[PDB]
């Protein structure tokens, strides 16, 4: 995997990969490693694919019942910590997680937490996770401003991702892009690594160590 | 690997599956697994297969080396000899599982031999993973006083048991049959009981379906 | 986890068209010492079922109790136990597969491997296997052990698909079986002359063979067999 | 695998099973564990199969040797060409032999060579796996200058108990007799043997 | 021994190497030269085993020299880069091998063109527009394929070196001190002091 | 040491039609390199229009589709004999995976039906539950065989317009249930020439609105 | 540390109709870094057309240990090498290290000039010759290959079609493998022309 | 263990031992809470026939569950012991997982639950 | 979690925690603060093992919290250094330890002295004018015994702790991103900004 979001003028952006990998065997294409967990807070998944699914889709149960008992939108924070908390309970017993949980509230603003399966739980504006992490991070940090547009935080988020789809072996497939503003998350798309490649390497006219 | 050994009347015969195995995986439907030693002294060879065709060359020339030098045809246990002393010295890395047969001025013989250097005799031998399923049915129909056409029929109904029930066993029949006072007849898939059934579809491709960046010209001359 | 200790070989069984063949060595190995030599490894339940057992004796003796005792407990407040509601052989394979795998999940497995042979009550013929893994299959012929290697391939020959169960009778069918554990006696370090076989027919019902010895051996043509490759005496 | 060699009042007898083993598969029914390094000095083989034909090969090898130079070999002889190659090869070796032979002037004489490589001469000896469950047996029924009949019945009952109880024994009871009169080779098949 | 970097741009090729040199829980030299001249044309950077690095330079070098002297004659970059190739893949089936892996800058002056050659311990050589050798490549590819263009001048290929190292000073767990550049081109091998 | 898990083989595939959607599976059973059954299915019918497959180690995969089927009995029981829908289907799954996620039901599991809409629907599991709806899956010991050749042939990877450069797109479509079963029966014969642990029979189930039809086929037996 | 999966890659070859076509990707890396995308792994000595994939040191050394014992071979015989017996002295040079072995999975491709027969074969790493009429295949996505070539490949191709074929083969096994693609070259060979495309392929 | 219902319904559909125990509460001193604009006030009685009492020492009426929030009571003055501690360790509690201090609704709704627990579990008054 | 070290001088306590926050060959996070006040005037720093850290100074936090609220009275350092040894002390011989180690500083309002407790994994406690966990203690103990005198002011203290990070800044194989101090005195806890 290779996942990341990072925290600007215009709120959140979020961007994954979509490959699945069982050892050197690229089992899938086309995983989303989103989690919509509701209309203002975003899940990224990285690691073992069923714990990840299974306890993101149960932290998102736990999230509606907080809202039914409290009547009020879980904060970034108490989701983030409620996820933490859990995978604590099982450190050591082997699970594999790597997650981020993004989102907006009132009293927070544009909040970014890092979650892993060690028990590790840090706020912070910028996170790449995954087994490409350092790939994106090498394009984000190097272009990265807190005054991006939210058409260029879009392209960076995107172009970061494709990064490391090309150089990590056991990333790839497409990008998923996602926006998170004070009114919610907003989808931008599928793109196909396929199509992308080739679009950004005529237009940017970088990727040049390709033969083109 | 199935393979197998039968002497009758007046000489011996040698059979063999031809499936070559990588893991799970078939590398080859129509391997050769029996060789030729020298003209009328063969060996079917089971294990690891770049051995079973080295050690059978490797003699196989200084058997021809020898047989020039001698002024005489080679006997077969002149092979067996140089094998198992090869095969021991290596105490067995090399992977070599031979069945040897064949007929000389001495008669017509059939051994085998075992990658640590054993030898054994008998009148019905079987090697391989599938030596199970072909020792069954040999030891089911063998009798004494075979006829060359009774052993050619036990022997390849020996290497089918291994060919069906024995997943490491596969595809065709080869045959070498060794008879006293005549040629030796390597007959090459003697059955070929697997022919793969007709596809359903053709899966050829409309021109221009592949995208290509860069065409050129390769220069193979001088 | 266990390691097995005193062990049974091969069991072998097959259809036919009426019914079903069944048979198993009585021998009770210890390692490569051949301790035991009166084991009856073939378990009758009823008059319609056979269950053969090979692997750990202690636990093909626990089985043997709990055959027993399912016996016991139908018969419990059951009018109808020597007629329509008496035991089936695909309910006392389905009661012992329940029971390897919960003993393999729970890391404590019965060290064996069963074949349930017998006769429905519609006449169907019922054959099938289950190990120490709770692995379950069923074929028109079945083998344990070194019966997998060497009488499947035999008895294949006999009845390869379902179509040849028709067309093989009961005398064909156990001419098989007995030509299988004679090449099973030249072969298996761990095989006995002595066994016991078993037929299920859905007409004559059960015929329980005991004392039966491997015999028509071909020996006399080691006596020309002198060396190992030259030696001539 | 069940060996054994017997002195008696005309010579010595070597006595074997027939069975060769892959683990639990018998690679082998007919196997021949007796085998000539001279005219009237045999060997029984146990152990590897592959360890004990190199060794009696090279033995044959140097008693045909020393034939052509010095004439006949003693049975002595033989056991210590034996011994030599299985101690000095005592890391890289799986074998347990007996050596039995005829002179004319020693009569029959019997040495066993166990894996260690040491030399043993013996009235009788027994050896391989089989033969743990004979030595009860054979001692309380072994007796010195026995005749032939007494002898190959002696080696018959005895070897048919090792096969009985041993798994990795059984097949034929392959004999070797070496007397003055010369050499003769027995065979006894199991509806005889097991029965006794 | 852990950063080495190299970017061939339209008239040079520029090495990077990291100077911190650590044993344990202590940086020992903060100043350390990873690289050795082969030729007036020719530069190896290098790094990986303790002791094993600098024996190899050195080895390599002596005999590039004998070589220059013997046929008083420069040996061209990719004359070079296969004969250091040939001796790491003597020596991985050797009874202990070299654990170096080094980037080889040169300037051809018969081609007039600049090239890298990357090849690691096992003896695996690949022509490259950049390149660099353990966890440095991780992050520096990814930003390269992005930055780089190949009609770069030396000046734009420093500014682009910067921005590696930048990068690598952000988000490496251990520090490396820096690093010392060299430049290689038509006029040599040069010294960049300030950096 | 014990080792509470086997091998037993065999290979599966699924594919999802418009109106439509078929699972199939090899009906050989294996340990080793010994055959246990010729005919031993493992693609089932579990009610209300969904048909699953968990092939790998059999005991493991008996279970699970014995618990499903049982889950779905239950289903009816507590919610007025309401239709479980295969998107509910896959879920329920997943927990049942999950459940031993600290000791793994040993299968790849698919399901096929139809999703509410009425159009075909495949999902594919691993062994601890992670799951995804697709158009095409292949499972277990030939997938590495057959999955590439299902992206070439069901979803038109790397196929482009002929004489558009490479940049057009092959367009995708629904294959009708004719083309489909072509290239199931296809990529079966395929992977019994190269796999060990495939042959014997081909078993295929049809899931329509009207229901669920079988179709049997031969495949080579050595 | 398995070498023959430390650089991944993959190589296929086919006949057809008086033809043969010899394929590979352009990947190397380590492990998961992708290092390089201008990596070729297939090489020729005269007509004769040789494919390596394994580990990149081995498939180096022995590409120039070939054109070194070729050129000895043509210097001495006065002639090009043959298809027929380069497959033997691959499988030569290859078994003389049998306890210390390349870790490679070479595949030779070429029309025989005398008789102008289609030729083929494979090797494992200690030198067995695999023959084969219709294809063989090499690599990190043998697997996938396998299971491609077997259900695409039909006898008695044209060379245009033959292209069509190898080359999806290549690029559908090559997507189902992590180690395996960032570019691919295919060689079509005819009696006396042979043409070399370079494919467009998924960048990931 | 001690299983006893002791709360339980009455022919008329009342239950008496929670009514029973309003008339402690209503034995008990006043408390009065009123809130005004930017601020709560919360009074409580304390009768005049205990002289020769140590004030600085005799449990206060008015205690604190946080930093931000109080509680007073009226009836059993033991019984208020262990409501207040529940809510003490409740209130340190959620700051812990919520990272955030509780709402007054939300400590009141807890201490209320438990209440309401003691009123149909078994063995309890 | 890597560098935590603690100076007690006259009138307050001086605890140094590292930014750094790295897994893998990855830094995560340059802006970390590796400590909780347990009470307005005692403070605990921690490191060790990753999830472990937060969980058990947290779980101390709302302990100590809970105890002030009871109470309406604030533990005394060497009271609040007892529970947490305890802990550790307990933890030890669990299925799963605490793998934390921390220091706590604090001043004691009836003492009218700062105080500082440094506290390993295992519960070993000692009060010390001078503290370190990790690699940190094998550079900075050996600077204080040599620079650090007991009647320093708090201005003293933090150019002593200057000199201690410039030191470790300089002979460290890792990079650590520089450090938060904080100091504890009579007018309670408060952070330098500019460090
Ligand atoms: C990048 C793409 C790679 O690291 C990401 O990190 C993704 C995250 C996405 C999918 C959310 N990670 C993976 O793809 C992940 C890598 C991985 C593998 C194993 C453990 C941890 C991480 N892959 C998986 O989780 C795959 C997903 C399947 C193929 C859709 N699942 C497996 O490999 C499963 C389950 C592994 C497992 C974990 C914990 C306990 C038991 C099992 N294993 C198999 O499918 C085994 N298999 C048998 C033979 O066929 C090959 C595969
Ligand atoms: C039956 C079919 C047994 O299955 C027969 O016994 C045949 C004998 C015939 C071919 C003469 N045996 C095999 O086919 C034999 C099975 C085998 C496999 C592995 C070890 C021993 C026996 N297969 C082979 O020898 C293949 C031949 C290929 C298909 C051309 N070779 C391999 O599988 C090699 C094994 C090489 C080896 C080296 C050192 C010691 C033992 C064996 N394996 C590989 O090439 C696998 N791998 C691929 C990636 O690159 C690294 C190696
Ligand atoms: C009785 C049977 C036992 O003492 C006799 O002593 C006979 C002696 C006769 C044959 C001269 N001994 C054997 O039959 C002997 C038993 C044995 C086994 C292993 C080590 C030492 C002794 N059997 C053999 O030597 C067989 C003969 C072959 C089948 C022709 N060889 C093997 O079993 C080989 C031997 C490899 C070996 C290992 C250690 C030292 C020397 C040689 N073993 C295998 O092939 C391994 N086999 C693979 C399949 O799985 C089971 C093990
Ligand atoms: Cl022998
Ligand atoms: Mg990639
Ligand atoms: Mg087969």
């Amino acid at each position: 995997t290779t996942t990341l979001a990072f925290r600007f003028q215009g709120g959140i952006i979020v961007a994954v990969d979509s490959r699945a990998t069982a050892g050197n065997w690229v089992a899938s294409q086309t995983v989303k490693k989103v989690i919509e967990i509701n209309p203002f807070l975003l899940g990224t998944i990285a690691g073992g694919a069923a714990d990840c699914q299974f306890w993101e889709t149960w932290l998102g149960s736990q999230c509606r019942l907080h809202e039914l008992r409290e009547k009020e939108r879980i904060s970034v924070a108490a989701a983030s910590k409620i996820l933490s908390n859990l995978v604590y309970q099982y450190k050591g017993a082997g699970l594999s997680m790597g997650t981020m949980i993004c989102g907006y509230t009132r009293k927070e603003g544009p909040t970014i937490y890092y979650v892993d399966s060690d028990g590790t739980r840090l706020k912070g504006d910028i996170f790449c996770v995954g087994s490409g992490q350092t790939f994106a991070y090498g394009v984000l940090d190097s272009n990265y401003k807190w005054d991006l547009s939210v058409e260029d935080a879009l392209y960076l988020g995107k172009r970061s991702i494709l990064a490391a789809a090309h150089r990590d072996a056991y990333s790839g497939g497409s990008v998923n892009l996602y926006h998170v503003t004070e009114d919610g998350w907003i989808y931008h798309g599928n793109h196909d690594v396929g199509e992308l490649f080739w679009k950004v390497k005529e237009e940017e006219g970088s990727f040049n160590n390709v033969i083109g | 690997t199935t393979i197998v050994g039968v002497k009758f009347n007046n000489g011996v015969v040698i059979a063999a599956d031809t499936r070559s195995t990588q893991g799970p995986i078939v590398a080859d439907k129509n391997c050769a697994k029996l060789h030729r030693i020298s003209p009328k002294i063969w060996c079917a060879g089971a294990g690891t297969a770049a051995d079973t065709e080295a050690v059978t060359q490797l003699i196989g020339s200084n058997i021809e080396l020898h047989s020039l030098y001698t002024s005489r045809e080679p006997r077969v246990v002149s092979a067996l000899q140089m094998l198992k002393q090869h095969l021991f010295k290596y105490q067995g890395h090399i992977g070599a599982y031979l069945i040897v047969a064949g007929v000389d001025p001495t008669g017509s013989h059939l051994f085998s031999i075992h990658a640590h250097g054993s030898t054994d005799v008998g009148y019905y031998l079987s090697l391989g993973s599938g030596s199970l399923a072909a020792m069954a049915v040999l030891e089911s129909h063998w009798k004494q006083d075979l006829t060359k056409e009774e052993a050619i029929k036990l022997a390849s109904d020996a290497i089918q048991a291994g060919i069906w029930n024995d997943l490491g066993s596969g595809s065709n029949v080869d045959v070498c049959v060794m008879e006293i006072g005549k040629d030796a007849e390597y007959l090459r898939n003697y059955l070929t009981p697997n022919v793969r059934e007709e596809k359903q579809k053709s899966y050829k491709f409309p021109r221009g379906t592949t995208a290509v960046l860069k065409e050129s010209i390769v220069n193979i001359c001088d | 986890t266990q390691q097995p200790i005193v062990t049974g070989t091969s069991v072998i069984s097959m259809k036919y068209d009426n019914g079903v063949i069944i048979a198993a060595d009585n021998l009770g190995s210890y390692g490569s010492l051949l301790r035991f030599n009166g084991v009856e490894r073939l378990i009758p339940v009823g008059d319609n079922t056979v269950v053969g057992i090979s692997g750990d004796i202690s636990d093909m003796q626990h089985i043997e109790r709990l055959l027993k005792d399912l016996v016991t407990e139908n018969a419990y407040d059951n009018p109808l136990a020597d007629a329509e509601e008496a035991l089936e052989p695909s309910y006392i394979f389905e009661y012992l597969a329940t029971v390897m795998y919960q003993r393999r999940s729970k890391m404590n497995p019965l060290w064996n491997a069963i074949i349930v042979a017998g006769v429905q009550s519609n006449g169907d013929q019922f054959l099938r296997y289950v190990n120490l893994l709770g692995v379950t299959y069923s074929s028109p012929t079945l083998a344990t052990g070194f019966g997998a290697h060497m009488a499947n391939p035999l008895l294949r020959k006999v009845v390869d698909r379902e179509s040849d169960i028709p067309k093989t009778t009961v005398q064909v069918a156990e001419e098989a079986i007995v030509n299988a554990m004679r090449v099973l006696y030249y072969r298996d370090a761990r095989s006995s002359r002595n066994f016991s076989l078993a037929i299920i027919d859905k007409n004559t019902g059960l015929t329980f063979k005991k004392n039966l010895q491997v015999e028509n051996m071909k020996w006399d043509f080691a006596k020309d067999i002198k060396g190992y490759g030259t030696q001539k005496i | 695998t069940s060996i054994m060699a017997v002195t008696f009042k005309d010579g010595v007898i070597l006595g074997a099973d027939s069975r060769t083993t892959t683990g639990a598969y018998i690679a082998n029914r007919v196997t021949d564990k007796l085998t000539r390094v001279h005219d009237k000095i045999w060997c029984c083989r146990s152990g590897s199969a592959a360890d004990t034909q190199a060794i009696a090969d090279i033995v044959q090898y140097h008693l045909e040797l020393y034939t052509s130079q010095y004439g006949t070999p003693s049975t002595e002889t033989a056991a210590s060409v034996f011994k030599e190659l299985c101690y000095e090869n005592k890391d890289n070796l799986t074998a347990g032999i007996i050596v039995a032979g005829y002179d004319d002037k020693n009569k029959g004489e019997v040495y066993t060579i166990p894996l260690g490589g040491s030399v043993h001469k013996l009235p009788y000896a027994i050896a391989g796996s089989g033969s743990t469950f004979i030595y009860g047996y054979c001692d309380k029924n072994f007796r010195e200058n026995m005749s032939k009949e007494e002898t190959v019945d002696f080696i018959k009952h005895s070897l048919s108990q090792a096969i009985k109880w041993d798994g990795s024994s059984g097949g034929v009871i392959r004999m070797v007799v070496l007397t003055a009169a010369g050499v003769e080779r027995l065979i006894f098949y199991p509806d005889e043997y097991e029965q006794l | 021994m852990d950063i080495i970097l190299g970017i061939r741009v339209q008239d040079s090729v520029i090495l990077a190497s990291s100077k911190a040199v650590t044993r344990g829980i202590s940086v020992l030299k903060d100043s350390d030269d990873k690289t050795r001249q082969l030729s007036p044309h020719t530069l190896m950077s290098f790094a990986g085993e303790a002791g094993d690095t600098v024996q190899f330079a050195e080895y390599i070098q002596a005999n590039i020299q004998l070589y220059s002297i013997r046929e008083d004659y420069e040996l061209s970059p990719q004359a070079v880069s296969s004969f250091v190739r040939q001796e790491l893949a003597k020596s991985i089936r050797s009874r202990r091998p070299y654990q170096v892996n080094v980037l080889i800058g040169g300037y051809d002056k018969k081609k007039n063109k600049p090239e890298l050659y990357q090849i690691d311990y096992l003896g695996t050589k690949v022509e490259l527009p950049y390149g660099a050798h353990g966890y440095s490549g991780f992050y520096t590819f990814s930003l390269l394929d992005h930055h780089y263009r190949p009609d770069m001048t030396t000046e734009e290929g420093l500014d682009l070196l910067k921005l590696c190292v930048q990068e690598l000073e952000k988000r490496m767990p251990m520090d490396f001190k820096g690093v010392i550049v060299k430049i290689v081109d038509k006029d040599g091998i040069r010294q960049v002091d300030d950096f | 040491q014990f080792n509470p898990y086997g091998d037993n083989g065999g290979t599966i595939l699924g594919i999802a039609g418009e109106d439509f959607a078929v699972l199939a599976g090899d009906t050989r059973n294996i340990t080793d390199y010994s055959i246990n059954s010729r005919y031993e299915p493992k693609v089932f019918d579990c009610g209300d229009n969904i048909v699953m497959s968990a092939n790998g180690f059999a005991a493991d995969g008996d279970a699970l589709v014995k618990r499903f089927k049982n889950s779905v009995k239950w289903y009816h029981f507590d919610h007025n004999d309401k239709k479980l829908s295969i998107n509910s289907a896959a879920r329920n799954i997943q927990h049942l995976l999950y459940g031993k996620r600290f000791f793994p039901y040993y299968v790849h599991t698919i399901i096929a039906g139809l999703d509410e809409d009425g159009k075909g629907a495949v999902y594919s599991f691993d062994p601890v539950g992670s799951y995804e709806r697709e158009q095409c899956r292949a499972g277990g010991a030939a997938a590495s065989l057959i999955m590439p050749f299902l992206d070439n042939q069901v979803n038109f990877k790397n196929q482009y317009e002929p004489g558009t450069n490479g940049k057009v797109k092959k367009p995708l479509k629904y294959l009708s249930v004719e083309e489909v079963i072509k290239l199931v029966r296809d990529s079966f014969t395929s992977a019994t020439e190269r796999h060990i642990q495939v042959g014997d029979g081909l078993e295929i189930l049809i899931v329509t609105k009207d229901g669920v039809r079988k179709e049997f086929y031969e495949l080579k037996r050595d | 540390s398995d070498p023959s999966s430390i650089n991944g890659g993959i190589v296929v070859a086919m006949t057809g109709k008086d033809c043969v076509a010899i394929a590979c990707d352009l990947r190397l890396g380590s492990q998961s870094l992708g290092v390089s995308n201008k990596f070729e792994k297939i090489f020729h000595y005269g007509h004769v057309f040789l494919g390596i994939t394994g580990l990149a040191t081995d498939v180096t050394t022995l590409n120039e240990m070939f054109r070194y014992k070729t050129n000895l071979y043509k210097l001495k015989e006065e002639r090009a090498i043959e298809p027929e017996t380069f497959t033997q002295l691959v499988s030569s040079s290859l078994y003389e290290r049998r306890f210390g072995p390349y870790f490679v999975g070479p595949v030779v491709a070429g029309i025989n000039s005398k008789s102008g027969k289609p030729f083929i074969a494979g090797f494992d790493l200690i030198g067995c010759i695999d023959e084969a009429k219709d294809f063989i295949v090499s690599g990190t996505a043998s697997d996938q290959l396998f299971g491609m070539c077997e259900s695409l490949y039909e006898p008695n191709l044209e060379p245009e079609d033959l292209f069509e074929t190898i080359s999806q083969a290549l690029l559908n096994a090559a997507d189902r493998d992590a180690l395996s693609g960032w570019g691919a070259v295919v060689y079509i060979i005819k009696k006396d022309e042979v043409v070399k495309r370079y494919l467009k392929m998924r960048q990931d | 263990g001690y299983d006893r219902a002791l709360s339980i319904f009455s022919p008329d559909g009342h239950i008496f031992q929670v009514e029973y125990a309003l008339e402690a509460v209503k034995r008990g001193t006043c408390a009065v809470g009123v809130k005004g604009k930017n601020c709560v006030v919360l009074g409580c009685e304390r009768r005049s026939t205990l002289k020769l009492q140590d004030t600085r020492i005799t449990p206060s009426k008015v205690s604190k569950i946080d930093s931000h929030v109080v509680l007073s009571f009226s009836g059993l003055n033991a019984d208020s012991r262990i409501l207040i501690e529940k809510a003490r360790v409740e209130a340190q509690s959620h700051r812990l997982t919520l990272e955030d201090p509780v709402t007054v609704e939300y400590l009141t709704r807890y201490v209320a639950g438990v209440q309401q627990r003691y009123t149909q579990s078994g063995g309890v008054r």
